RNA sequence: GGUGAAAUUCUUGGACCGGCGCAAGACGGACCAGAGCGAAAGCAUUUGCCAAGAAUGUUUUCAUUAAUCAAGAACGAAAGUCGGAGGUUCGAAGACGAUCAGAUACCGUCGUAGUUCCGACCAUAAACGAUGCCGACUGGCGAUGCGGCGGCGUUAUUCCCAUGACCCGCCGGGCAGCUUCCGGGAAACCAAAGUCUUUGGGUUCCGGGGGGAGUAUGGUUGCAAAGCUGAAACUUAAAGGAAUUGA
């Protein structure tokens, strides 16, 4: 239907092309449904900013503002596991 | 105006009594003066003591570094904490047209000391051999490296810090690896490149006194 | 035409070489193409060694040597006077003696 | 004219040409 | 009014038969049904509350206590965290890097939550709308539509007035200026585009 | 190599997929191996291990989740609990 | 100084950091935690030019010998360093002359080592990569 | 600290130095070389997993199923753009200090963007072997990798075969020198840059004196910078390649 505007066609011409391009990436990720790591079903939607809910197993997870997992979160979780393992062994 | 050579005192350093020369040197240290502690200050010091002056009939290219543990009045005690072959030896036995093999492994002894051992091997060209290169394939290197992994694990895990350091003093592990590897590829310059610790148990005066009095 | 079959550098197989700074002018040049030499110079000049030796406490057991890696690119290799230009059959040579 | 900086000058004459057509 | 989500955590009272309910700042990764542990013997896991003394160096923490016995005072906004740098067991002090880049010596008995605050990246998305800005501050306070002092009259602002819209005096103002005069750039050590990173 | 052995159970052996069918097989003695995905519910995982202890049968914890275990069984759907009735291959060892 | 017999020697470690701009000779106890002295070619000469020249290094070395002889230390081992790391692995000119004087002054010198920092590969090297002067 | 020689600058609030630790993000030295792998751009710490490939071997299998290729498509050094993570080291732009008649530069100290990872763009280089792919013929000598075959011996697993490793060769696929009146070439130089007038094995891309000009215009891609496709008018008798002796 569109060549490049995608999901930000709802804004028409009403903001800059670059601002619509930046929000295009974020609006795709904030409205996507992800696969739940707990039940395996692709029903992990966003309730509010930082709140992600699964409509099958009814699990609520604290995540990112627009994406389910922030890169800072993954690095910190991997680093804490390394620091914990160094303490134990 | 005031020379700081009087505000300090010298203590004599004694290694564990399992070497040939107990006396190593005299290291100055500041007086307590009611603020600092000379015993805690001397703790954590590391003296590097090669086998040339640690023994009298051993190799002169093996450096032994010792971590202080306790201070007995005018005396200062130490304990083996790591070793490294000299880099002037290092650059001299690596040459052109040859192959080197490393292997790093972390093994913990029963005493609770975690040790990271590095082993080094070099492929040996035979006496009659005339070919310029003497490479070992990726498949031979992997099994040779695995051999150093298994041999070092066996020789360290089941032995204490007492036994392991006594094994490394004649570099017996380096000779054992080379002879065992003669089946796949005889090797010419084989020793242990480095040994470092990672964790220590709680410092105990009884253990240190036993080592220094044995 | 090709002045050199080698095209100056020793790299005929691989595509790229990491650069090394020139000593005389500080210009980046590929290692294999640069004039690289090992220099061993006594710490003390042979004529001047004796003055130090006379004042030396040691029973003639100390002879420190200074070994420094040398790297010249080709623009200033000539200025140094190293690598003086060769004859037409001259180029095809080697170490020199 | 060195080869490269003749190319640079031709590019800069082209960029000026484009702006003239854009404003016209 | 708060970008960071909050976690409702239920504990068990050790002195009488009753369940307690606490409102924590949600570390990113925690989920409903998870068990969180608070104490000096708690393991080093995301969501647990530990004193910073028992934490190793390089640990990432959030909801950190400024002084012992508080209930979390630092690194509380979404996507923010503090880092443990080093300890001093003799004086019982710990150095921590704050989200502004500043470095602070705190008591090692201060507690913190392991991880980063959930809801990070909120500032990445452009607001894009006067209305979205309006809805943002309708939940916070009456501060949003900001008139410029140069657009005012000289009776309501030091920058107001003139036949042109100009400040007329340097906008850098001293620290000791009275309340009605301290407008513009208060105690500016410098002005203009930065070239690098500026810190004390 | 567990995935290759599971592949040969699907072609040649007998099996039940899904949690309700394995409980039936355990309680009537027809289950020889039970495989649990890594994201199996904790209560269900504990219950299966208890059923297997009473029936004296082995429990293997598959490395991946229900999406990957089902793919390992050749199915286009998630599998969380599965029981092997007849191997037909060399999965009897463990 | 320590209370030792005349038959033995007061031993310590000595590092000779060599560069093409200024040579550094420095002496401490075995571990090096406590410090005995430091002399360089910089304090020797008014002009910063001759901090790397041999003649200033000998005068600096004599400074080491006399001030350390005053304290009561005679025997010193040697550990050599170049600029190291990314810079050249070759010690500078201010190494032969400084070691010549510390040998002529009569101080005891024994084992010799090289503890120059030799990376597996350090980071990018200053300069950049093009043009000279 | 650094320069041919000097400095800006960090410095008695203790820099530099040596010792013990912690953190950061890059990169894997001497091994590592006319050696290997990939269609190219490219690829180097140990370990695990996934999928793929050349050569070899074969008395297995289909039996012409066959190679470059209009139109069309995918990957494609480095740099650059957008976006999100931290900036360890280097380092456009920029700043400061020396050198000269000027120095908008070389030298030194910082230093943003960049140099790092991730998603989408950008498709350029001396992407050079300045050297298309498939196929037959067309000297040799000393070597290297793989695989397969034969062996006097040396050596370790040991106590036998066997498994390793060195030496001698053979066979097929290679990256390759070196000499050589094979030959061709204008020569420089090359077993292909040969079998070419004694002219035909198949075929794609691509050139037609030098400029104008990789320009104008049209089309298309891109956020931009720019990329791909791409004339004409007019103007010139030379521009060029190799080699000869001097300077
Ligand atoms: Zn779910
Ligand atoms: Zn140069």
């Amino acid at each position: 239907r569109t060549k490049k505007v995608g999901i930000v066609g709802k804004y028409g011409t009403r903001y800059g092309a670059s601002l619509r391009k930046m929000v295009k990436k974020i609006e795709i990720s904030q409205h996507a449904k992800y696969t739940c790591s707990f039940c395996g079903k692709t029903k992990m939607k966003r309730r509010a900013v930082g709140i992600w809910h699964c409509g099958s197993c009814m699990k609520t997870v604290a995540g990112g503002a627009w994406t389910y997992n922030t890169t800072s979160a993954v690095t910190v979780k991997s680093a804490i596991r390394r620091l914990k393992e160094l303490k134990d062994q | 105006v005031v020379d700081p050579f009087s505000k300090k005192d010298w203590y004599d350093v004694k290694a564990p009594a399992m070497f040939n020369i107990r006396n190593i040197g005299k290291t100055l240290v500041t007086r307590t003066q009611g603020t600092k502690i000379a015993s805690d200050g001397l703790k954590g010091r590391v003296f590097e003591v090669s086998l040339a002056d640690l023994q009298n009939d051993e190799v002169a290219f093996r450096k032994f570094k010792l971590i202080t543990e306790d201070v007995q009045g005018k005396n200062c005690l130490t304990n083996f904490h790591g070793m490294d072959l000299t880099r002037d030896k290092m650059c001299s036995m690596v040459k052109k047209w040859q192959t080197m093999i490393e292997a790093h492994v972390d093994v913990k002894t029963t005493d609770g000391y975690l040790l990271r051992l590095f082993c080094v091997g070099f492929t040996k060209k035979r006496n009659n051999q005339i070919r310029k290169t003497s490479y070992a394939q990726h498949q031979q290197v992997r099994q040779i490296r695995k051999k150093m992994m298994e041999i070092m694990t066996r020789e360290v895990q089941t032995n204490d810090l007492k036994e392991v350091v006594n094994k490394l003093i004649p570099d017996s592990i380096g000779k054992d690896i080379e002879k065992a590897c003669q089946s796949i590829y005889p090797l010419h310059d084989v020793f242990v490149r480095k040994v470092k610790m990672l964790k220590k148990p709680k410092f105990e005066l009884g253990k240190l006194m036993e080592l220094h009095g044995e | 035409t090709k002045k050199r079959r080698n095209n100056g550098r020793a790299k005929k197989g691989r595509g790229h070489v990491q650069p090394i700074r020139c000593t005389n002018c500080a210009r980046c040049v590929p290692k294999d193409k640069a004039i690289k030499k090992f220099v061993i110079r006594n710490i003390v000049e042979a004529a001047a060694v004796r003055d130090i030796s006379e004042a030396s406490v040691f029973d003639a057991y100390v002879l420190p040597k200074l070994y420094v890696k040398l790297h010249y690119c080709v623009s200033c290799a000539i200025h140094s006077k190293v690598v003086r230009n060769r004859s037409r059959e001259a180029r095809k040579d080697r170490t020199p003696p | 004219m060195r080869a490269k900086w003749r190319k640079k000058r031709m590019r800069r004459l082209k960029r000026k040409r484009r702006k003239m057509r854009q404003r016209s | 009014g708060r970008g960071a989500p909050l976690a409702k955590v239920v504990f068990r009272d050790p002195y009488r038969f009753k369940k307690r309910t606490e409102l924590f700042i949600a570390a990113e990764g925690i989920h409903t049904g998870q068990f969180v542990y608070c104490g000096k013997k708690a393991q080093l896991n995301i969501g647990n509350v530990l004193p910073v003394g028992t934490m190793p160096e390089g640990t990432i923490v959030c909801c950190l206590e400024e002084k012992p016995g508080d209930r979390g005072k630092l690194a509380r906004a979404s996507g923010n965290y503090a880092t443990v740098i080093s300890h001093n067991p003799e004086t019982k002090k710990t150095r921590v890097k704050l989200p502004s880049g500043s470095k602070k010596v705190i008591s090692s008995a201060n507690r913190a939550v392991v991880g980063v605050v959930a809801g990070g990246g909120r500032i990445d998305k452009p607001i894009l709308k006067a209305g979205r800005a309006y809805h943002k501050y309708k939940a916070k306070r009456n501060c949003w539509p900001r008139v410029r002092g140069v657009a005012m009259n000289p009776v309501e602002h030091p920058f107001g007035g003139g036949n042109h819209q100009h400040i007329g005096k340097p906008s850098t103002i001293r620290r000791d200026a009275p309340a009605g005069r301290k407008v513009g750039l208060i105690a500016a050590r410098r002005t203009g585009r930065l070239r690098g990173t500026k810190t004390v | 190599s567990i995935n290759s052995r599971l592949q040969l159970v699907m072609k040649s052996g007998k099996y039940v997929l899904g949690y309700k069918q394995t409980l039936k097989m355990i309680r009537q003695g027809k289950a020889k191996l039970v495989i649990l995905a890594n994201n199996c519910p904790a209560l269900r995982k504990s219950e299966i291990e208890y059923y297997a202890m009473l029936a004296k049968t082995g429990v293997h914890h598959y490395s991946g989740n229900n999406i990957e275990l089902g793919t390992a069984c050749g199915k286009y759907y998630r599998v969380c609990t599965l029981a092997i009735i007849d191997p037909g291959d060399s999965d009897i060892i463990r | 100084g320590p209370q030792v017999a005349e038959g033995e020697n007061v031993f310590g470690v000595c590092h000779i950091f060599a560069s093409f701009n200024d040579t550094f000779v420095h002496v401490t106890d075995l571990s090096g935690k406590e410090t005995i002295c430091r002399v360089t070619g910089g304090m020797k000469v008014k002009a910063d030019r001759d901090e790397s020249s041999p003649y200033a290094a000998m005068l600096a070395a004599q400074d080491v010998a006399q001030r350390c002889k005053e304290l009561g230390i005679t025997a010193l081992h040697i550990k050599l360093r170049a600029t190291g790391g990314n810079r050249t692995k070759t010690p500078g000119p201010g190494a032969q002359s400084a070691l010549r004087a510390l040998a002529r002054s009569g101080m005891k010198i024994g084992r010799i080592e090289d503890v120059t920092p030799i990376p597996s590969d350090s980071t990018r090297r200053k300069g950049g990569r093009r043009g000279r002067r």
